[PDB]
């Protein structure tokens, strides 16, 4: 085993590498579980919050000596707002991760 | 070369990895940095609502004096200071209404007809001249035509001296007045009234003017006395209506020397030019211009009889 | 061996070059388009605020004739649709109310109004019996012809039909060019310590007799708890309502942001959130409810209009 | 909108 | 450059003892060509001895009380012998090994 | 990474085993196989050492005739061919001859004679002048008709021709059932001082003048230094040929293995190795050379008799 | 799978090379273990080759005693102790010869002929048998006629007793004896001669012996006078060759009453059985059997006639 | 044989 030691050895040194990009990702998936959840509720939040907002500010014209008018726009955000959670391909989670 | 791959490739994907350990960071903090922006925005939210629930102030309504009286002279008996407008009831006076009250060196004039900029179209039916239109405001730079009802009131309440101020474009304020001016109840129409023609630089417009077109013109041209007429109501000494022929309620005899409600005519004096027939409803006075020239200002206060100049007559022997 | 790794690498540069580089990337992108979103709002905040350092005026003359009602105003010559000042009680000073001479008739004593969320009518019970809003705003001129938002306060409403009992007509108009009535010929609500309760008599019109009838769009006792007849006027901090009487979390008011005659909430919901463009959602509500200036028997319940308003005449 |  | 150097090494200390295994595998031949060499001889020697002692001990016939009387054949002898001899492919190699 | 370490393993397992691995089969088997041959030899060998524990012996009985020559012994009614005693010096005892008295007329003495290798050839220079080897053998009953391998002694071979000329016969046999003749008119050798010189005259028979003429297959000089008249005798131990004589590395003797008269080697080598079966090759030949029963003249350098030998004769 | 096997294929020829370089010590012990076999097997030759030089032994050659004499005699009162071959030369003998010996007590027989078993055919020429034929060996069970010419020269030296030994097939041994006997030269043929019958219970066949078959039997078979005849030398007193019809060499007169060259028939006595004709060739001696009965053994010797119980009667 |  003089030249086979190493070897099989430096083999088992790439899988004791590469299960661990596996605990890694595992990691990486319960974060981005996580932080899908909270844009979730943030991306709701923020919109609730620019219509609150949006109904105030007209409030001023009858108000205020000068009047603008705050002007909305995309719910662009609403459909990437929906990869952003729908993709949830982060519940994703191996097993023989473990030992 | 695949075993050796397999390796570079490895040293590169755990390169990534941490990258994605660090980006997953930069997210977190740009979520809380959020996080916090939505909570200022929280705060903004409740402290624009407030600012913002407030209602326009109505200035003029800001203006109307809570001081009364009998009409604008008791107004000042009562501590009226400034000119403007002031709610007044008249004796039989139903209901307390809003007029425009001049006060001058201690004198409350209360306003009850002013000619400013012929944006009030003055052609109104007889309820409409009954009970008023036009607009008041803080200075009087409105047009508008009291009420002949409240005139009435006022009037027949004590005894008034009227005045007529008018002014041509070129900018003269000459004046006329009347005394024991007053209205007759809508029973007899409303039939003008006063003792005689107590002064003024305008000329008494009222009793009657020449024009040497016909024998009778200040015969046919003497407002004493006279009903009032309004373009759907003919009331005058007129086989026609001079209220439909100039269109504008007042009192018609063969028409008339003085019409203050007559169609406002910009510029300095309308014209017959291109006669498409006569017709000279324009607010003149006769007595200071020809009835072809349509003043630019105009009003008619009251002010109670009792009041007024000054003398010094001595002893003497 | 040696494929046994070529497997489990294989499987990995998925995961992390898609699975997650996937996530990551278009997930920084909603949290920074979020961001842009909020200054955008900030800076919208900022600009009235800073505008608001001086509140506004209306500088409009005021109308020689008058009256009691408008209707009396009609009947002395008063026939634009602008703001007038009448005296219903003659031992109460006169006030300014905005008149419609021209829609069915004229003679309309505007009573409350929308248009453009220039007011907010989430207002507590002693605003709404005294009254808030702005009757009508400069014309360019000076003649206030241009109706405002406002709520002729309750207290004067009542006294007004307490004389002697008014007929209400709603006129409300969609954003899409459309326009419906609803009148009943009888109008009367009782006096504060009843809460201003409602009554109303005799429905006609195209828009739907949400008053006695409740949102037809509803079946049963649904349906019948959303009529506002004999109801109870209710407001921000005051419960009236009859949803859970004794549950102050049940409140009609709260949810629905308006004072009004709810009862079990509403058919109809003049005086609640002015949402722009005319549809909103659930998700928009501050409350999840279908608060907004919703008349169910026309739109819906989550559809706003873009003009809503209560008229008053006598006979 | 009735309620629960 | 972790295993990477380390597989890395389990290479060309592989690719050294292939050259080295090629020298043994070199050297048992040129010890093949001279073992085929000297049986080349010992076969030549061995059957001259055959002969002399075949010539040998006919003497004796003439000289002892008793008789023997001698053997003598096989090409199976003179065939495994060029056989052996020719087998010289003890000689192949290779040429690239040098640097 | 693939290739040269499993590609040139295509061919170092060319080596190891289709050729290095095939090779080391003869290579064990014929070192076993000659430890065989060696086996049975170091046996042969010991095993006639025990059979010579005790020496041969005739104890054939003694003809009565006899006489000078054998041709003397003929004239006096030796007619049968057998060993019998003769007398040629009465100085001299008499002593055993084997006589040939049926070929070409008989009366013939041998004086050498091959026809099994049954007498060692290859002896001294005292050993040929003197005699060796065997006469004759029992024929059964204790006659010795059957004829040995022997050299009678030169020196009585010379005392023979100096008393009176002689005549000399070769008769040889092949392996094969064949037989030549060869004789000289006139045989006569030296003393010994002289090296015994030989001295023949007159060929005539069918195995080839050797003697005189060499061996015709040669040509030129080749031919002519195989010419054995005239030559002197020599001997294992006594070179007097006619090669190089300074360099006594060129020895006829040595190699050739007999006593004879070597000039420049031979054309004729009776007195040489007695193959068995005729043929042999420079291979087996102990020096490399044709030594052996050789009589070029007739069979040429490679071919050993099966049957050679001197005869004497007077007239 | 692909450097997973570059890994144990070397493990392979690196160990494969380790059995291949163990044959290989493996062979050179093999071989060398040969060189020296061929080394202990090169010297056995050198051995065996100088142990096979020697020739044979003639040990008949080897049983000729070196002693010497003009006979026999002479040969023991030189030495001569046991019976044997020797050589003797008489007075005119110009060459010594070889003769077989036989030694009694003091006495010095030198044996002329000799029958024992019909080996040797004696029909023989004429100077087949002056020279002599037969074999002579160490001890006298062998065939043979010395030889006329030695015969004569030794009895013409001296005067001899001549001895004839018989033996019948029954194994009987009776002798019968010949003073002063003698052979004349060749000259005169070889003359048979003695002065008379000395002695013997075999009978005196020389002189003659009685047949009944003709009245001169006894004078048709006297010896004694007669000339040596053989088959071409007709020398007899017979119309015939006597000496051709036995068949072989003697003193032939009217044929003979004592032939000792006659053929040897082995068995009892020949006979005449299915007459082919008479012939009565064989070994007889009339005085002592038919002339049909040929005897098994027979033997003449001769010793000096000065010897023995010469003094005592 | 003869020689060289
Ligand atoms: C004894 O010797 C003689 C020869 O001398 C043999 O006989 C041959 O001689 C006979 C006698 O004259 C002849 O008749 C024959 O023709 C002759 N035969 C031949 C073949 O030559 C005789 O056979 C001998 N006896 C024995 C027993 O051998
Ligand atoms: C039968 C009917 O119209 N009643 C409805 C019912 O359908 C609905 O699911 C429920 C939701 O709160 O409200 C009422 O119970
Ligand atoms: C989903 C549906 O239409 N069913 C409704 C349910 O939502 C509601 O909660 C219930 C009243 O409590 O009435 C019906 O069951
Ligand atoms: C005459 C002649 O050609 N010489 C021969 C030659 O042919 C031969 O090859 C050589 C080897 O035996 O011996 C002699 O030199
Ligand atoms: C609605 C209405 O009555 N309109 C009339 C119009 O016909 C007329 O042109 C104008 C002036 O005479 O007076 C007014
Ligand atoms: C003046 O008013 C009358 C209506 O009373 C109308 O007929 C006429 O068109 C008006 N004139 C102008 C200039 O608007
Ligand atoms: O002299 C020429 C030379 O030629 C060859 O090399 C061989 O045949 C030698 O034996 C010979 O001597
Ligand atoms: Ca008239
Ligand atoms: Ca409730
Ligand atoms: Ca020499
Ligand atoms: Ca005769």
């Amino acid at each position: 085993n003089e030249l086979e030691v190493r070897y099989s050895e430096v083999l088992r040194e790439l899988e004791r590498r590469i299960i661990h990009l596996q605990r890694r990702i595992n990691m990486q998936l319960q974060q981005l579980t996580l932080l899908q959840h909270n844009i979730k509720t943030q991306v709701s939040q923020i919109l609730r919050v620019e219509v609150d907002i949006d109904v105030a500010l007209r409030a001023c014209k009858g108000s205020c000596a000068r009047y603008l008018e705050y002007r909305l726009d995309k719910e662009k955000n609403l459909q990437l707002e929906k990869a952003a959670s729908y993709i949830a391909n982060l519940k994703f989670e191996r097993f023989e991760e473990v030992v | 070369k695949t075993v050796q791959k397999i390796l570079e490739e490895v040293r590169i994907l755990e390169q990534i990895g941490v990258s994605h350990d660090a980006q997953i960071q930069e997210l977190s903090e740009m979520w809380r940095v959020n996080q916090q922006f939505v909570t200022r925005l929280q705060q903004q939210l409740v402290d624009i609502r407030q600012t913002c629930s407030r209602p326009c102030q109505d200035t003029t309504a800001n203006k109307i004096s809570p001081i009364t009286g009998k009409d604008c002279q008791q107004v000042v008996d009562n501590g009226g200071k400034d000119s403007g407008l002031y709610y007044i009831k008249p004796l039989k006076a139903k209901q307390p209404f809003l007029v425009f009250c001049e006060i001058e060196n201690g004198n409350g004039w209360t306003v009850i007809q002013h000619r400013h900029d012929g944006s009030v179209n003055f052609t109104r039916d007889w309820v409409s001249y009954r009970e008023g239109f036009g607009y008041l405001a803080p200075t009087l730079t409105t047009e508008f035509w009291l009420g002949n009802e409240k005139i009435h009131l006022l009037t027949g309440q004590q005894a008034y001296r009227l005045r007529i101020d008018l002014t041509d474009w070129e900018n003269t304020h000459r004046y006329a007045d009347y005394g024991h001016f007053k209205l007759t109840p809508e029973s007899d129409e409303y039939r003008l009234f006063y003792s005689m023609y107590l002064d003024g630089d305008a000329g008494n417009a009222f009793d009657g003017f020449d024009f040497g077109d016909d024998p009778q013109d200040k015969f046919y041209t003497t407002h004493l006395g006279m009903l009032f007429s309004t373009p759907e109501r003919d009331n005058d000494k007129y086989e026609g209506s001079c209220a439909e022929q100039d269109g504008s309620g007042w009192w018609m005899n063969r028409c008339h020397a003085g019409h203050l409600n007559g169609k406002y005519y910009f510029g300095g004096n309308y014209r017959k030019t291109d006669v498409e027939f006569p017709y000279d409803d324009g607010i003149i006075w006769a007595t200071w211009h020809d009835r072809w020239y349509s003043l630019k200002m105009t009003t008619m206060k009251l002010l109670p009889m009792g009041r007024d100049l000054s003398g010094h007559g001595g002893q003497q022997q | 061996a040696q494929k046994e790794i070529e497997n489990r690498y294989k499987e990995v540069k998925i995961r992390i070059e898609s699975t997650v580089a996937g996530s990551l990337r278009s997930m920084k992108s909603v949290l920074e388009h979020l961001r842009a979103k909020m200054q955008r709002m900030e800076e919208a905040i900022k600009t009235q605020k800073e505008l608001c350092s001086a509140p506004c005026t209306v500088n409009c003359r005021v109308p020689v004739v008058s009256g009691m009602h408008c209707e009396d105003i009609y009947r002395n010559g008063g026939r634009t649709s602008e703001a007038y000042y009448i005296q219903p009680d003659l031992f109460s000073e006169p006030y300014k109310v905005f008149c419609d001479m021209e829609s069915h008739g004229g003679g309309w004593t505007v009573v409350q109004n929308r248009v453009d969320g220039s007011s907010n009518f989430a207002r507590d019970w002693n605003t709404y019996k005294a009254e808030f809003g702005n009757i009508a705003f400069g014309n360019g001129k000076s003649i206030c012809n241009i109706p405002g938002e406002y709520w002729l306060g309750t207290k004067t409403v009542h006294q007004l039909t307490k004389q002697h009992t008014q007929q209400v007509l709603f006129d409300m108009s969609d954003w899409e060019g459309s326009s419906v009535y609803a009148q009943y010929a009888s109008f009367r609500p009782e006096n504060e310590a009843q809460g201003y309760r409602l009554w109303v008599e005799d429905y006609s019109g195209n828009a739907g007799n949400a008053l006695l009838e409740g949102a037809t769009q509803l079946m049963g006792d649904n349906r019948t708890m959303t009529i506002h007849n004999g109801m109870q006027f209710s407001t921000f901090d005051r419960d009236n309502d009859n949803w859970n009487p004794g549950d102050p979390t049940k409140h009609c008011s709260r949810e629905d942001a308006g004072g009004w005659w709810y009862n079990r909430c509403h058919a109809a919901n003049p005086n609640g959130r002015y949402y722009w463009g005319g549809i909103y959602t659930k998700e928009q509500a501050d409350y999840g409810t279908d608060d907004g200036v919703v008349w169910m028997n026309w739109k819906g319940s989550w559809y706003s209009m873009r003009q809503m308003a209560m008229k008053l005449r006598p006979k | 909108g009735h309620r629960p």
